[PDB]
């Protein structure tokens, strides 16, 4: 996908202003209690049979940390987003079976959760932005897939 | 399919929206046409420019149609007849849009309701919003 | 919805598929994973070669309950109860895989049906195979 | 646009014993009977309402003529797929105002609709390469939108 050079300065702008940690277990969180057939890649994590238990769970939050530290790193370099996640895509791939379309859930979660982090500052063209990057993310991770 | 616990988080949240109905389905029109920009081919006829009183009024309609849709939360196919029939043999707006529009309405709830939009509300209402896009386009074919 | 005609094209052109079911349902698996290679991450334990006895295998499961969905289409829900929890508690497909299966199937419908495949049994079929992966993903939220 | 030369030889090969004229009025009319709501464009075109008005409508079979040969131009410059529909696309958006959802849905058609008419010379890797196509295509078709 293609960033303007507006675009990619109002997400880096705003990334600055986010807790990783936080903001990780904030979406992957959502994820699995918004979309639950998401669950199945994680049995292990224990008991997410409820918002309560999956939004608590200590895995989870040590996992949506590790997710977005990745797609931190990610966002430093939204130029080289196919070369910057093509380890990963294959690992999501040939280790991981995880299928793409779960990456793409995860992005729209994540925008509501900056939505809901931010409030009045998550404007119409910072999530258009925002919008672009997660599309462009879950692209970069599904590319190497075969 | 939306469950009682779906039915009163729905209920709670859009309480909670209340006389801000049209702002916010202003708003989230004005997400939708700016994040994605091919939904607006459906709109070849509208003044889309920042703050266009075409854009507002649009918004106040289609937020009056969920109010209503929440009113009868027991029974949209019957409450929301004719807006389906427009969809599918007039408007012809294709599917996949609704997605759109209902991902942006989320966002708009969610920029709003920092109290109540809490990971249950937000799956009742998205669950809500599928329910409402499946409604609207149950007689395409 | 299925119309009477729907349902009638449906039924003469599985019926016309006959005891080839089997063989249908291996061959549109195959062009699923060749097609859009994202699906194979739902079978990673699977011999995904060509010819595969695995592959054969679960082929003539989907053609099977395809064949029953046909034979009770207008009670599809109650008929396809048992693989519908199967599919939103265990399996956890996400929903979009559903529409490459379909088109795929379509396909080899197309590819062995010359005669049969005329644009109203395609979309009667298009519209029947929709039916059946909502009936499937009804359960998942 | 990312096709192996073999699948390249492939798309090429089956394209040269296509005759545009049949299988487009074949996969436009099926479009618009098999979606319905596709026919928000052709008013113009008279009834469609039924399988039987669309397929043997004259104005159907026309349009689906030049729509599978601009396809076909495209076939013959897969090297250069957006510069070669930059114009198609600019109109399509700002002119016609068509949903590029649409050209993905004619892409689907047009793979059943070479299906029937091939039968089994249209193998499943045969599939593949057309489905790449056909995907770059709608691509190239919806990159001008704005
Ligand atoms: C923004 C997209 C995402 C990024 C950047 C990402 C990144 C990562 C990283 C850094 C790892 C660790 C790899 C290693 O151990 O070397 C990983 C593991 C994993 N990811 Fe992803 N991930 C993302 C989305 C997802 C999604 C959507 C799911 C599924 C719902 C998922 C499921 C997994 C699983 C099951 C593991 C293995 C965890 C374990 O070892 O227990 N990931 N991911
Ligand atoms: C969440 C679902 C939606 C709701 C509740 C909704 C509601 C409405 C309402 C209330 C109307 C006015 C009908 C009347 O005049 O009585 C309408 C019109 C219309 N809708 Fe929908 N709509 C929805 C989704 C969509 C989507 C996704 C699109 C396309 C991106 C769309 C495009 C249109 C168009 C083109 C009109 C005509 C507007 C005009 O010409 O004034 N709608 N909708
Ligand atoms: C046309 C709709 C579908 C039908 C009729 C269908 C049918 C079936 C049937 C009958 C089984 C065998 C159940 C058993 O072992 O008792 C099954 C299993 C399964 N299905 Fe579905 N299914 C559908 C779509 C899909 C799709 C879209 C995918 C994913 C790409 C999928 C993935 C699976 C998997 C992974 C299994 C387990 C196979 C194994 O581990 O041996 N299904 N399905
Ligand atoms: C492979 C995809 C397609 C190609 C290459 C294509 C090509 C064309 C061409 C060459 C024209 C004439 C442009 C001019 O000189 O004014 C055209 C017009 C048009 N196309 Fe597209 N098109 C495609 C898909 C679609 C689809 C899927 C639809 C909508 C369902 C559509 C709707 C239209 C309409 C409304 C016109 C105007 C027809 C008229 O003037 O009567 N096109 N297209």
């Amino acid at each position: 996908v293609h960033l303007t050079p507006v675009e990619k300065s109002a997400v880096t702008a705003l990334w600055g202003k986010v807790n990783v940690d936080e903001v990780g277990g904030e979406a992957l969180g959502r994820l699995l209690v918004v979309y639950p057939w998401t669950q199945r890649f994680f049995e292990s994590f224990g008991d997410l049979s409820t918002p309560d238990a999956v939004m608590g769970n200590p895995k989870v939050k040590a996992h949506g940390k590790k997710v977005l530290g990745a797609f931190s790193d990610g966002l430093a370099h939204l130029d080289n987003l196919k070369g910057t996640f093509a380890t990963l895509s294959e690992l999501h791939c040939d280790k991981l079976h995880v299928d793409p379309e779960n990456f793409r859930l995860l992005g729209n979660v994540l925008v509501c959760v900056l939505a809901h982090h931010f409030g009045k500052e998550f404007t119409p063209p910072v999530q258009a932005a925002y919008q672009k990057v997660v599309a462009g993310v879950a692209n970069a991770l599904a590319h190497k897939y075969h | 399919v939306l469950s009682p616990a779906d039915k009163t988080n729905v209920k709670a949240a859009w309480g909670k929206v209340g006389a801000h109905a049209g702002e916010y389905g202003a708003e989230a029109l004005e997400r939708m046409f700016l994040s994605f920009p091919t939904t607006k081919t459906y709109f070849p006829h509208f003044d889309l420019s920042h703050g266009s009183a075409q854009v507002k009024g649009h918004g106040k309609k289609v937020a009056d149609a969920l109010t209503n849709a929440v009113a009868h939360v027991d029974d949209m196919p019957n409450a929301l007849s004719a807006l389906s029939d427009l969809h599918a043999h007039k408007l012809r707006v294709d599917p996949v849009n609704f997605k759109l529009l209902s991902h942006c309405l989320l966002v708009t709830l969610a920029a709003h309701l920092p109290a109540e939009f809490t990971p249950a509300v937000h799956a009742s209402l998205d669950k809500f919003l599928a329910s409402v896009s499946t409604v609207l386009t149950s007689k395409y074919r």
